[PDB]
DNA sequence: ATCGGATGTATATATCTGACACGTGCCTGGAGACTAGGGAGTAATCCCCTTGGCGGTTAAAACGCGGGGGACAGCGCGTACGTGCGTTTAAGCGGTGCTAGAGCTGTCTACGACCAATTGAGCGGCCTCGGCACCGGGATTCTCGA
DNA sequence: TCGAGAATCCCGGTGCCGAGGCCGCTCAATTGGTCGTAGACAGCTCTAGCACCGCTTAAACGCACGTACGCGCTGTCCCCCGCGTTTTAACCGCCAAGGGGATTACTCCCTAGTCTCCAGGCACGTGTCAGATATATACATCCGAT
């Protein structure tokens, strides 16, 4: 049960907050909306860094590189941009989603990048020369969540057709398809800090930690309110071991790793809990609730 | 099955430690470092300017040691990029190779003296021993663990050697069929186990097992774990490798510019990969840790992939029909 | 002086005594080793079983209870070591064992 | 009595039906005589050592063994005779 | 080439003889990727093979799951049923001009629905053929050929 | 309406009946003449055994037998199914009896 | 004027091997014949080799090589085994 | 302009001049091992007068001599100037070679 | 010292110079390693009886008139070998 | 006494003596006739001279005086008798008779 | 070790038929081995038909027989007068 | 691709028999016992043929490479041959009859076997030289584009 | 279709070793007695072969006829012949160590030969059932209309 408290709340996006990430050495967060922009905050103590601009439409999703240098967002203008963070400038320009790129992601190491866009394909690119390397009709929904494994061989991916596809990335094979013997749209998924688990946000209020190693289901999470949006969820490992949710009753929900019990409800946000971040090292979770908030909100605890 | 435009007069490839990057020689006398899955180049040095027609690796994949056509020896980091050391003998080089334990020490194939081992902390060199000191084109190289040298004549004749003391520890002298000899062609191991293969002059390959080489010790009488050849065509291989595991050995026919690749357990031919008539076939590896092959010819890389059913594949998928076992309470409520 | 045959003591039935008078009488050379006309013997006494092992066998696979050269005659071709043996040599009653080309069936 | 002549006796149905024995379906005419000849030619043969046999026999008449003998010395021998 | 050796044959080269991609038809069809002559099998319809007795009692059953009904009539007593477990000849199109036929060859006293070629097959092709279905009351036909039944059925 | 078998359906019926049977296909008297008419050009009035002519005639008869069988094997090799005198005298010629 | 044969000898081994098969007359005379052929040209081996290695005395080695030089494979195999086995039974009497 | 015969005329001269020689058509020592190589799996270590494998080799080329001739013959009789394995199978199966 | 293969050694222009010898105008590639069997199944028989009669000699090497006692029984006798 | 070779009463060249004694250790009879090694003697000789009289003659049509193998082969082949006596026999350093078959040829 | 032959016996007829002619050793040693096996040959069939005959003395008659066996035609026929002849000039004297 | 009919073939049965299994008395080859000699087996010695290796050469094999040449496929057609059905013919059974010649026994005598005494026809061994094998070069004749 | 070109034939010339002629050195051929015996021959049976003839009939010759395979021709394809170049390892000549091949010299264990006896084998009678034969029957299979 751990206590994080509300020690600075970040506002500043004029519009609906959409994604917040850590930066990987935790010094800084990328909040981005549907404002066409990424905030880079002060990840410590709600310092405003920066505005980064340069997009046409909504950015839905946004990942850092694995060095906290470089941010791929990915824009409801079809396109993604990876920005140099310690410059703002646009090193990259990622064209040919035909459609609204809904999640964008890293490999671990930071050189590939994954796209699932509103088009059902996933599009692997390069970061030196940004081409896209591979590209894939993923589902048959718009894929709204990729994420490569610990160490970049694999490729977890969740649209809105229920379907959890983990796919090879040295050949693009759909390895696995995790079904939970129904077809609920799951609109984020990741895989575990260790690699051998995956967890898949559903939009029923679910949260479900499959054991990739064996493909299927070990842990259920309920409880929380995650139905429409693209609620993103975060491991504690650092401190306690939980798992964190945004969630679209205003409030953050916290359960416990093994036992799956609600250990906090991290209250104060005024909208749906949009987007949730983790503190790559610190207790540091970065809460951003959507448009009517607009604001991130930074929780720190003792256990 | 993939090939790789970016790269130019390609002539010798190596995989790193972990089938990573690729080492290209430029025929202009430069490394490309080809990176996998950007499927883009990681490196470029304008090494000399000479062709380079010999690469490998270091143990943690930051050394490349390159052998060029004047008699030059240098080794570069692949994150400097700079000429860590630079070396000249007579006889210019035919091979080089780390000593796959010790990134300082490295054995030196010339063209007509006998191979030496140096290193690259202190410009030492110590030559190996040969048998009939006539042969003038000898092959050698370390074994898996850096812990022998094998080296083969030009007269079928096969001297197990300790790295470090460079004396016999064992020996024997091959056939060529009949009872005749034969030049060695190369000596090459597997990443895995002692099971390494020869290939020699008289189109054949023989695969045998170092354990069993020091057990006849010298001047034993030792059969080849597995006998390879084109049984068929009668074709000498310009080069020969083992794959990522051991159990696959390819072979590169540059007289028709195919790839055969047999077994190792049983030999048999797995199958053949068939490259253009047109271009000759110079260089072949095997991706250490995937059923991928690249390969070399006239200055263009050329990837080979060995996919499954997937891609696609995954409702749920048979082959045959099945006959569904009807239970007892099929139509019962 | 108890009497006992070469054969009787070789536990054979083809005549040791016989085959050595005619061995002396087939002027083959000056003199003959005693034990080579045991082993002659029980050569002839092997192959001979051998063939008529396959000669009543086809005899009864025709119900027959005497065997007929023809059964001879089979048993020797379809043997491949037998008729090998006797590939240049042709049977009284003979005949030919049963031998259709492909062709020659219609279609 | 002197004869002559009777290698007609072999008559075309005799010559078919050894055909048919050797496994032929379908046969020329032009085979017939031929065959004859052929006949005739390997009975040139045997019988003549056959008599020479009988002859250094000192006999006047041919013994199946005689035969036998020449088929022998023709690489040809028969069972069932002797 | 007896019935069960070319089965076999198929079963080792349909894999290397069909495709599965983007259908001009419907959804995803059956692709030739290389030419097929006529006379050679296509490909077979695999799938578990059932009794047509257990066909409307797993009908109903598979109406419970929205499953794309893949059943093709075997014989008046049995039916392979792919709805879950089948191969890729579930994606094939019914085409009007079908350059496919549809057959049940017995192999060593197993009855396998394989489908063959009408006419000679080139690559690139969408394999398609006959469903042979009854005229209904009307599932349009995409098929794109000349003498379309404007329907399935 | 009266019947007629196909071409060799009885000839084949005759092969099958004939590989089955094992008696001679020579009528005897016949065979015997032309026996005295070769025997009586080496020397005049000489006997026979009747054991003697037969075995003759049966050596003979097999000898044939075998010269059919590798001719009608050479013709099928000639791609026909009706012998020609051309492949019997090239059986012979192979057999070493020219 | 008393004609020796084999029949006896025939008939006494059918019996071994086929105690209920009979034997036509025909049939044992082709039997007799050809167990005088057979016995003819091994007699003729065994004395040609001999003379080669200019020994006037046949033994059983002059067998077995002949009858090694006559038969075709297993049946030379099963042939001088029966030949030792007799010999050595012979040689213990 | 370079000039290249008609085929077959080089080896119809070949021919003629083989018919005229008289010497081996074999290299000595390759016959000489495989001779050696058939011997070892009798019995090892089986010495050879240069005499005895000369004579085998010969015997054996011309042997195959024969062989070619019949066979060659078979083949004009099967209206073809190029032999075929099946021709020398049947030439084999003809001289009692089968 | 053990040996192998060495029935590749008879080479593709030897035997269509034994052909050629033979009267033979062209020739089918497929002719040669049948050759070479039908030449291995010569060999087969002979030295075989050559290394027996070797064997009832009590000697090591083969002798000439070894083979040509071979050849003798085999049908094949050869002359100019004693 | 003086002792002349029974081959000069004879009035042959190949030594009878020889051929008496090689006759009494063949071991093909008890005993030998008298007149039977002078008579096969005499059937050699003229064998003998029937054959190499054929092959100083194709010798001297060659152009040759020294005899080698292949006169003695092309003498054989070219004569049917002696052929057919030796046809089932090899000749060493003989090679074959120049013979080319119509169809081969050119037009 | 004195070694028999028939060498100098050839070259006497040689000189009898062709005097101005030359041989090789290898084919005299070729005539050689024919006189040789046509000897051994004649002495099988001469013992064989004597055998036949039961007889024990091989003697002119059993000669001229067996190469009436052996020689074709006229090649015989010329063989059998001049063994005659040869035979007639030894007993006449 | 099928069914109906015709015809040809495997089956059960009855009985007839004649080869065939069986038993005999009488013969003689085979066994048993014994003696001679000497072919075969063993040993020590020499040779020498072989088996193995080595270096240089190239004729030879391998490889590849057009490309015209024939294997082969199919297709028309027609002659030659299977076939069912006629006819007439000698083949076969058998039974008679005559004896010519195999096939037998008993001489009796010439005839090699064999051994012993004798030695020059013949054979390993040694010069030796001349047809012959090889070479190179020039004239001869086949063959492929006009 | 008359030349060009190429593979060949022959001629002179060179040098060689196998063919041949000649030489000592036997042992194997000759000579002459002597002996036991192979068979040459005489002279007998009898039987198996030879031929006659009649009676029965399956079997052979010829007919007509459909028809289908042999053949003759065509166009295609491929593929093996020809030639050029590149490779290699056969060959050739030599050297060398030895391991078996051949040899001689002993030594004797086995076989031939002799004689004795009897007992298995063989010709010879004798029931007797395996199958050969014949008939009616059910089954298998071609062939043609559909
Ligand atoms: N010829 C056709 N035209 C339009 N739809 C078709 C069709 N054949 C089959 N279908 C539809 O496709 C389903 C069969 S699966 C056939 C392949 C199809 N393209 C697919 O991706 O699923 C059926 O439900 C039917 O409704
Ligand atoms: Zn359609």
């Amino acid at each position: 049960k751990p206590n994080y408290a509300l020690k600075f709340t970040l506002a500043g996006h004029t519009k609906a907050v959409s994604s917040v990430k850590f930066s990987p050495n935790g010094e800084w967060l990328a909040s981005s909306s549907a404002d066409k922009l990424i905030k880079i905050w002060g990840a410590y103590d709600g310092k405003f860094e920066k505005t980064i601009s340069g997009h046409k439409l909504g950015i839905s999703d946004v990942a850092w590189s694995s060095d906290s240098n470089l941010l791929v967002s990915a824009s409801d203008d079809k396109t993604l941009k990876i920005w140099d963070v310690s410059s703002g400038k646009c090193l990259k320009t990622l064209k040919g989603h035909s459609n609204y790129v809904f999640c964008c992601n890293f490999n671990p190491q930071s050189n590939l990048i994954v796209s699932g866009s509103f088009d059902e394909s996933v599009r692997i690119w390069d970061v030196k020369t940004g081409k896209c390397l591979k590209t894939l009709p993923a589902h048959s929904d718009p894929v709204s969540a990729v994420h490569f494994n610990r160490d970049g061989s694999l490729i977890v991916s969740s649209s809105y057709d229920g379907l959890c596809r983990i796919w090879d990335t040295a050949s693009g094979q759909c390895l696995k398809t995790l079904i939970d013997d129904d077809n609920p749209p799951v609109s984020f998924v990741k895989f575990s800090p260790n690699g051998k688990y995956i967890l898949a946000a559903t939009l029923d209020n679910t949260l479900k930690l499959w054991d990739y190693s064996k493909g299927k289901c070990l842990k259920t999470y309920t409880g929380h309110k995650n139905e429409k949006y693209c609620i993103f969820a975060n491991f504690s490992v650092t401190g306690g071991k939980w798992i964190v949710s945004g969630s679209e009753d205003n409030l953050v929900y916290i359960w416990n790793l093994q036992t799956k019990e609600i250990v906090q409800k991290l209250q104060g946000h005024t909208d749906v809990v949009i987007s949730t971040a983790c503190h790559p090292t610190e207790n540091i979770i970065a809460s951003a609730a959507l448009e009517n908030d607009k604001t991130i909100k930074l929780w720190k605890s003792d256990c | 099955d993939g090939t790789l435009d970016c790269i130019s007069m390609a002539l010798t490839c190596t995989f790193n430690r972990w089938g990573t990057l690729l080492a290209v020689g430029c025929n202009d006398g430069r490394i490309v470092i080809w990176d996998f899955l950007t499927r883009g180049i990681a490196k470029i040095i304008s090494a000399h300017i000479h062709p380079v027609c010999s690469l490998c690796w270091s143990r943690d994949g930051h050394k490349l040691v390159s052998a060029s056509t004047d008699n030059i020896v240098s080794q570069w980091d692949v994150l400097s990029g700079d000429c860590d050391q630079r070396f000249r003998f007579p006889s210019p080089i035919l091979k080089v190779q780390y000593h796959p334990r010790d990134q300082n020490k490295v054995l030196v194939c010339p063209m007509k003296s006998a191979p030496v081992m140096l290193t690259l902390s202190d410009s030492k060199h110590v030559v190996l021993p040969v048998d009939d000191d006539s042969d003038l084109n000898v092959v050698a190289s370390f074994d898996r663990r850096g812990e022998y040298i094998y080296t083969g004549n030009a007269k079928g004749k096969i001297l197990v050697l300790k790295t470090d003391s460079q004396d016999l520890v064992a020996s024997f002298r091959v056939t060529t069929g009949t009872s005749n000899t034969t030049a060695i062609k190369s000596i090459e191991f597997a990443r895995k186990g002692s099971c390494f293969l020869i290939n020699t002059a008289d189109r054949i390959i023989r695969v045998y097992d170092g354990r069993e080489i020091l057990t006849c010790g010298r001047d034993g009488e030792p059969e080849p774990m597995q006998k390879l050849q084109d049984l068929v065509n009668r074709t000498p291989w310009k080069k020969c490798c083992f794959s990522g595991d051991g159990e696959y050995i390819v072979a590169g026919s540059a007289r028709q510019h195919a790839l055969y690749i047999w077994e190792k357990s049983i030999g048999n031919l797995v199958k053949i990969l068939h490259g253009t008539r047109g271009e000759l076939l110079l260089d072949v590896a095997w991706h250490p840790v995937r059923p991928i092959i690249a390969s070399i010819s006239s200055g263009v890389v050329s990837i080979w992939a060995q996919n499954q059913v997937e891609n696609w594949s995954a409702f749920k998928e048979l082959d045959e029909n099945v006959e569904y076992e009807e239970r007892e309470s099929e139509f019962d409520i | 002086a108890k009497a006992k045959t070469r054969s009787s003591r070789a536990g054979l039935q083809f005549p040791v005594g016989r085959v050595h008078r005619l061995l002396r009488k087939g002027n083959y050379a000056e003199r003959v080793g005693a034990g080579a006309p045991v082993y002659l013997a029980a050569v002839l006494e092997y192959l001979t079983a051998e063939i008529l092992e396959l000669a009543g066998n086809a005899a009864r696979d025709n119900k027959k209870t005497r065997i007929i050269p023809r059964h001879l005659q089979l048993a020797v071709r379809n043997d491949e070591e037998l008729n090998k043996l006797l590939g240049r040599v042709t049977i009284a009653q003979g005949g030919v064992l049963p031998n259709i080309q492909s062709v020659l069936l219609p279609k | 009595k002197v004869l002559r002549d009777n290698i007609q006796g072999i008559t075309k149905p005799a010559i078919r039906r050894l055909a048919r024995r050797g496994g032929v379906k379908r046969i020329s005419g032009l085979i017939y005589e031929e065959t004859r000849g052929v006949l005739k030619v390997f009975l040139e043969n045997v019988i003549r050592d056959a008599v020479t046999y009988t002859e250094h026999a000192k006999r006047k008449t041919v013994t199946a063994m005689d035969v036998v003998y020449a088929l022998k010395r023709q690489g040809r021998t028969l069972y069932g005779f002797g | 080439l007896p019935m069960p050796m070319r089965f076999r044959h198929l079963k080792k080269t349909s894999k290397e003889a069909v495709g599965v991609y983007r259908s001009p038809i419907h959804g995803r069809g059956l692709f030739c990727k290389r030419n097929i002559d006529a006379g050679e099998m296509v490909i077979e319809y695999a799938g578990i093979v059932i009794r047509s007795i257990l066909t409307d009692k797993r009908e109903k059953y598979y109406d419970s799951k929205g499953i794309g009904c893949y059943m093709f009539r075997i014989d008046d007593s049995e039916v392979v049923d792919a709805t879950m477990h089948g191969n890729a000849a579930r994606f094939i199109n019914h085409s009007c001009e079908p350059n496919c036929y549809s057959r049940v060859i017995n192999i060593d006293g197993q009855k396998h629905i394989v489908i063959f070629a009408m006419r000679k097959i080139y690559r690139g092709e969408e394999l398609t053929y006959d469903y042979k279905f009854p005229i209904e009351d009307k599932l349009p036909c995409n098929c794109g050929a000349k003498k379309c039944r404007k329907f399935l059925n | 309406k009266p019947h007629r078998y196909r071409p060799g359906t009885v000839a084949l019926r005759e092969i099958r009946r004939y590989q089955k049977s094992t008696e001679l296909l020579i009528r005897k008297l016949p065979f015997q003449r032309l026996v005295r008419e070769i025997a009586q050009d080496f020397k005049t009035d000489l006997r026979f055994q009747s054991s003697a002519v037969m075995a003759l005639q049966e050596a003979s008869e097999a000898y044939l037998v075998a010269l059919f069988e590798d001719t009608n094997l050479c013709a099928i090799h000639a791609k026909r199914v009706t012998i020609m005198p051309k492949d019997i005298q090239l059986a012979r010629r192979i057999r070493g009896e020219r | 004027t008393r004609k020796e044969s084999y029949a006896i000898y025939v008939y006494k081994v059918l019996k071994q091997v086929h105690p209920d098969t009979g034997i036509s007359s025909k049939a044992m005379s082709i039997m007799n014949s050809f167990v005088n052929d057979v016995f003819e040209r091994i007699a003729g081996e065994a004395s040609r080799l001999a003379h080669y290695n200019k020994r006037s005395t046949i033994t059983s080695r002059e067998i077995q090589t002949a009858v090694r030089l006559l038969l075709p494979g297993e049946l030379a195999k099963h042939a001088v085994s029966e030949g030792t086995k007799a010999v050595t039974k012979y040689t213990s009497a």
